[PDB]
RNA sequence: GUCAUCUAAUUAGUGACGCGCAUGAAUGGAUUAACGAGAUUCCCACUGUCCCUACUUGCUAUCUAGCGAAACCACAGCCA
RNA sequence: UUACCGAUACCAAGCCAUAAAAAGAAGAAAAAAUUUUUUUUUAGAAUCUUUUUAUGAGUAGAAAAUCGUGGGGUUUGUGUUGAAGCGAAAUACGUGAGUUUUCGUGGAACAUCUCCCUAGUGCAGAUCUUGGUGGAAGUAGCAACUAUUCAAAU
RNA sequence: AUUUCACUCAUAUUAAAUAAAAUAACUCCAAGUGGGCCAUUUUUGGUAAGCAGAACUGGCGAUGAGGGAUGCUCCUAACGC
RNA sequence: CCUAUUAGCUGGUUAUUUUCGAAAGAUCUCUCAGGAUCGCUGGAGUUGAUUAAUAUAAUUUUACCAGGUAGAGAUAAUGAU
RNA sequence: AUUUUAAAAUUAUUUGAAUUUUUCUUCUUAUAAUUUAAGUUGUUUCUAUACAGUACUUUCUUAACCCACUCGUCUUGAAACACGGACCAAGGAGUCUAGCAAAUGUGCAAGUGUAUAUGAUUCUUUAAACAUUUUACGCAUAAUUAAUGUAAUAUGUCUAUUGUAGAUUUGUGCCCCACUUUGCAUACAAUACCGGUAAGCAA
RNA sequence: UAAAGCUAAAUAUAUGUAGGAGACCGAUAGCAAACAAGUACCGUGAGGGAAAGAUGAAAUAGUACUCAGGAAUGAGCAAU
């Protein structure tokens, strides 16, 4: 069903599975459109693996929106966090994930002088 | 459920945006697009178009013609979207007043030498912004060889059109059905 | 195996897909085969109309250029 | 610019865009010309109309120099030289330009075209087309014949 | 054959990957012949290579 | 390109057919791992690829002179512009001028020290250490084909006589120099990016003229060429539309629904 | 096929008959003692072939210690 | 004769996309404290921005835009304060291929989405190839050659 | 018959009506396809056939949804969330 | 080994969303499991329209055409009876 | 941030008129406010006077109601008593070259491409880049004929064939259209002229 | 100016040897063979023909000692 929280409504969760990647292990869950000839999904058969669609498409205004209402913006250094004075409400900053602990604390304090919020904050300590 | 032709969405042909991404000739065309959308000129907008066109739909003209076309009025101003090439075969150019995309150097030359001038498309755009005194003019464009190929098969009834062939010989698809001696003809 | 020989089945929806096309209908027709000793005359009056209103023109350019 | 092929596009459609029923075998119609005349008459006839038989006689060996002549009409010989040249010889009635259209390189001379009126040139080349002589002495000039 | 082609004329009935050759070495066959015509030069003591024709 | 005949080098059956095994080829006898497994085909292991690299791939290009010309001498302009050198990636934020030229005693200079020093002097103290600081073992599989480094490019030395300018700017990382009568595209626009800090010799630049048609010399002018004319007189098209001509041409601000 | 015989009963066997779909003479015809792991019918003897099955012996099966595969396998396994 | 139930169809409204359209190359608003402070914004990317309406099945087939992989130029980065990879995950983003993060493991490299170049570039099947592993299953079976037993030593 | 001059034949609703009529017309390049089948109505051969062969239109194929308990083709109705 | 011979035949043919979207007729064919060629389809592009018109229409009206199927007939012809 | 304006309605005054004759009668005259205009705003509680729980968000696992046949494939028609698939990993299939065309981008343009090769203080890269003493060759610039061959208005004019539509331009009734003016592209024709063939003449 | 003869260069080199490189492959790839590879092994023979790389910086740090076990091994308060 749809998820709403605040003015960003989620139109559907629980991400669409491949069909029959349940009963199947060479068959990964990520989504593949199904050829066929009778194929069930592909006909649309009523309960079984409904395909997106871009009926499902999120609202341009909050679209990719965290659920701190900001968009999210990976740095690597405390270079990158320049254009975030600018917009440091409208921006959350997330450490990439190869950043050692040297330069965390680092982007960690400068974030926090800077005002902007930081998701993964208390990683690697 | 409705009976729509196409479900309904209107469908235009043609070009939409340049492919070229010449950054000069991208400006000319927001420059001219926007002329046209400003103000009414049907001028603006045909050549705001014809900037959009491809290669083979801005042929170049050839001086001959260019004089020819502005025979008539001699004080205006000769806009053509396509290049303009010098014509050997033409003995005296006079006082040509031309705004073109592309000049060949021999044709430039011949012009200013002949005591006109060669314009640009943005100073087209600064001195006649509506189009005040400027014919619009273009050169064949269904003259290349590419189209004598095109229409009707090469075989059809009374069919114009040029076969493609290694070469011309007699021995090169000449025999059998291309005259009466041997079966029919064409 | 037997084919089957033939059928107009859904001709008529391919006919129309692309509508019923009509004939362009130009203005002139080529007088190729047409009335020859009717068109050879119909040439000469043709060239005698261009010769007598050619040569106004020239006789009015000439007398206006001096 | 093999990221741009269409084959790439077709990745997971089983078929590669060549067919479900008809499937794509190897030379289902013959190799090359093969069907001439006989299944493919229709797209020779249609696009190729006079391909089949014979006409005209044997050349045995050719010899291509021996007949090579490039061909100049008469309506290019004034662009042919220089354009102050032009009109140096326009304006002075004395004097007219000899043209060697062989030291150009063309060995005919053809009449296509319009000469400038009461503007005489004289014109060397190895052939001359008759109407081209008749616009050249109609122009006041002369054909001379060199080899 | 189909559409409005030009009927094909390739002569490659025969095996030719055998007879398949480019020439990746062109110029570096210039730079050896103009090595070598150089030292001709150098060596024949100032009289020119070259022989009037 | 693979071996030629890679993968195919041993003899070629395919009993296949009633032997409740795929139709695929087999190699033959007993004895050995080897026997009865699939023979050549892209799909079986030792195969063969599916469309063996020949040599005769279509490696070099022909690119017409008048077009490689036109480049070279946009690159050229490119340079002389302060925003696209600055954009292409250098810290050119205290140079004086883009196009900048110094006296022909730079074509003397024969240390890299001094080169150093003249170059931190004109202002490319960052640019240098841009260059040094860059040099970088890069990433995948090609450090393992004698591609180890990545370095960045730095300034390029045009210069019209080597006196020891060849011999003392390189060395430099990321430098590079030129011969003014025979410069290369492949330089100028490194990775086809506009717009290189240039550094020109006096000399070299008073030669740009001469080899480009102005003041025309037998054995160095480009014989009769041309240089490219642009398709607009002066691309500053905002400046036009302000114009009071045009202006005065445009009709009242319409409004969306 | 018809007539005899064989039986109680004979699409079988044997002896005859012959306008023989379409027999026949070294494509060999007719007949033949002896011979045959050749085909066929009948009789005597014989017997679990059978009426009609029963009991019994060895080796397995079976349970255990040890050792220990394979074919087959879309997913699986009640029916009207 | 009434009432009711009943669709992915119909109607009203929202949102996604497609198509078309109308139009466009610069200035202060509010709130909370107490005239002065504080907090949000104060926009201008033309394949862009704002707004409007209609429309949305689809095999074979075609196109566009996207998402990934090996390698190459350019740019600018990450790594012993632990890279790639891998297991489990996430108040995460996307519609979706995916992307990005956390923890653990790992112990030496890795990315570049700034733009572009390149290809041996994307798997569920082909009685596909190679390798590994199952249920069958502690099952079938370890059945020719008449036969072993007592005591002792090691 | 052609050409040139004249005069003028509704148009302010448009030389009858109606028309999400320009979503048109044309040109180029090219894919797939070229085994079909079913329903209503008509019809040939056949005793007849879920038979063989045809005509019109609509469908199934290529297509799900509600209903016909069940059902490729029936009725309703065709599909973004 | 030529040889990865040939196969009109069987099997397979690898990411997502969006948009458009078929044919199973026809002509010729040593053709009937194939092909070429029309038709149907996509993409590209131009000319147009953008002016509640004109072009246009699987529609009707008005005017005018052509027909010999259903029906009717056997005393109208032929053939029956 | 120059239409959430204007008006429309309502209220309170005000001007005149009308009329169904008046405590919602109507129409304007002015003013000032409102919203029924001009797509939801207010109040009060709780979360809660917390820093992560028994609440809230989320993943997973289980149920429950309704629904749901193995996919791939050939086929008119597959869940099929049609074939392939025991399972997993890795590998696995429209590519390369020649030649032609169309399309589009780019350069130059009646020219275009510098082929092979040469030179040159270039020689890690560099097997690439750079260059080419003012009728080499390809394609194009002219076609047609088996062919000897012949070869495109025609010197009255440095005008440049003729029509009907037609883009653009010019004026008269800087924002409509009707008349003029010009007449691109293109379409449909007509004319000339070139090559070949007929026919007539033919020293 | 045939029926006699010689002759360098420009030319070619899927061989051998020796160098140098690469937008090549990175152990199911790349030669069949990164290794004791035309080896092991198979076939009477002609011939066929594999699989198989990685401790760690250093084994000049490759597991000492104790306990339990016949031993393999296991465990440790012991150990690089």
């Amino acid at each position: 069903a749809v998820k709403k929280v605040g003015k960003i409504i989620k139109k559907r969760t629980k991400k669409f599975t491949r069909f029959q990647s349940n009963r199947f292990m060479r068959v990964k869950p990520a989504w593949r459109k199904p050829r066929g000839i009778d194929c069930r999904v592909r006909r649309r058969y009523k309960g079984t693996n409904l395909m997106p669609s871009i009926g499902y498409g999120s609202n341009k205004k909050t679209k990719f929106l965290l659920p701190n209402n900001k968009y999210k913006y990976v740095v690597k250094n405390v270079k990158e966090m320049e254009p975030l004075i600018m917009n440091h409400t409208k921006y959350c900053v997330q450490i990439a994930h190869n950043v050692s602990s040297k330069k965390r604390k680092q982007i960690i304090e400068r974030a926090k002088q800077m005002n902007v919020s930081v998701i993964n904050a208390k990683a690697r300590l | 459920g409705i009976a729509l032709k196409n479900v309904g969405r209107i469908k235009k042909h043609g070009r939409k945006h340049l492919v070229s991404k010449n950054p000069y000739l991208r400006l000319l065309v927001k420059l001219y697009n926007f002329l046209a959308r400003r103000t009414n000129a049907n001028f603006n907008k045909i050549i705001a178009k014809r900037l959009i066109m491809p290669k083979r739909y801005r042929p170049p003209l050839s001086l001959s013609k260019l004089q020819y076309h502005m025979a008539n009025h001699p004080n205006d101003i000769a806009v053509v979207v396509g290049s303009i090439t010098d014509d050997k075969r033409l003995f005296s150019l006079k006082q040509l007043k031309v705004c073109a995309l592309r000049f060949t150097e021999t044709a430039r030359k011949r012009i200013e030498d002949a005591g006109g001038e060669c314009l640009t498309f943005d100073q087209l755009a600064l001195k006649y912004p509506t189009g005040k005194k400027c014919v619009l003019l273009r050169g064949p464009t269904k003259a290349r060889t590419a189209e004598k190929h095109f229409g009707k098969a090469p075989g059809k009834p009374k069919s114009k059109a040029r076969p493609y062939v290694r070469s011309k010989g007699r021995k090169f698809e000449k025999a059998r059905g291309r005259r009466k001696s041997r079966a029919y003809k064409k | 195996a037997k084919s089957k020989n033939h059928t107009n089945h859904n001709q008529n929806r391919k006919a129309h897909k692309n509508g019923i096309k009509k004939p362009k209908k130009h203005k002139f027709m080529s007088r190729k085969g047409l009335d020859p000793n009717f068109f050879r005359n119909q040439k000469y009056c043709l060239k005698g109309i261009q010769k007598k209103k050619k040569e106004l023109k020239l006789k009015a350019k000439q007398e206006k250029n001096n | 610019a093999t990221r741009f092929k269409k084959n790439r596009k077709k990745r997971g459609h089983v078929s590669a865009g060549h067919g479900r029923v008809g499937k794509h075998r190897k030379h289902p119609g013959g190799r090359g010309k093969a069907g001439g005349l006989h299944h493919m008459r229709i797209n020779f006839d249609k696009y190729h109309p006079g391909y089949f038989g014979k006409v005209g006689m044997r050349h045995l060996n050719l010899l291509k120099n021996r007949t090579y002549c490039p061909t100049i009409n008469v309506d290019k010989l004034w662009g042919l030289l220089p354009e102050e040249k032009k009109k140096e010889f326009s304006e002075n009635k004395d004097i007219a330009p000899v043209i060697d259209v062989t030291r150009k390189g063309y060995f005919k001379v053809l009449g296509n075209g319009k000469l400038k009126h009461n503007q005489p040139i004289v014109v060397k080349a190895r052939y001359f087309s008759s109407v081209a002589e008749k616009k050249i002495k109609a122009v006041g000039g002369q054909c001379i014949l060199v080899a | 054959v189909a559409h409005n082609n030009v009927l094909p004329n390739v002569h490659l009935h025969k095996w030719w990957q055998r007879h398949v050759r480019v020439n990746f070495s062109k110029n570096i066959k210039k730079k050896k012949r103009r090595l070598l015509r150089e030292k001709r030069r150098k060596a024949n003591g100032g009289t020119p290579i070259e022989k009037l024709h | 390109a693979v071996k030629l005949g890679a993968g195919y080098e041993t003899s070629a059956e395919s009993w296949g057919t009633g032997r409740a095994v795929a139709r695929i080829p087999r190699v033959p006898g007993g004895g050995t791992h080897r026997a009865g497994q699939g023979a050549f085909g892209n799909m079986c292991r030792g195969g063969g690829m599916f469309n063996p690299t020949k040599i005769w791939r279509r490696w070099g290009r022909k690119v017409n002179l008048k077009e490689k010309r036109y480049a070279v001498c946009s690159s050229i302009a490119a340079s002389g512009v302060t925003s696209l050198v600055l954009a292409r990636g250098h810290r050119i934020s205290h140079l004086k001028e883009v196009p900048l030229v110094v006296s022909n005693d730079i074509e003397s200079l024969s240390k890299t020290k001094e080169a150093v020093n003249f170059l931190v002097s004109l202002g490319l103290k960052d640019e240098v250490n841009r260059l040094v600081k860059s040099k970088k073992i890069r990433a995948g599989k090609g450090k393992m084909r004698n591609r180890k480094y990545k370095i960045r490019n730095g300034p390029l030395i045009i210069y019209e006589n080597d006196n020891g300018v060849k011999k003392a700017f390189r060395n430099i990382p990321g430098v590079d120099l030129c011969k003014v009568t025979k410069l290369n595209l492949l330089k100028l626009a490194p990775g086809g990016s506009i717009g290189r800090l240039c550094i020109w010799s006096e000399s070299a630049f008073k030669k740009l003229d001469v080899i480009y048609g102005k003041i025309h010399e037998k054995k160095v002018t480009k014989k009769n060429y041309i240089l490219p004319k642009s398709i607009v007189h002066n691309p500053d098209i905002y400046r036009i539309i302000h114009s009071d001509k045009v202006q005065a041409s445009l009709l009242a601000k319409k409004k969306p629904c």
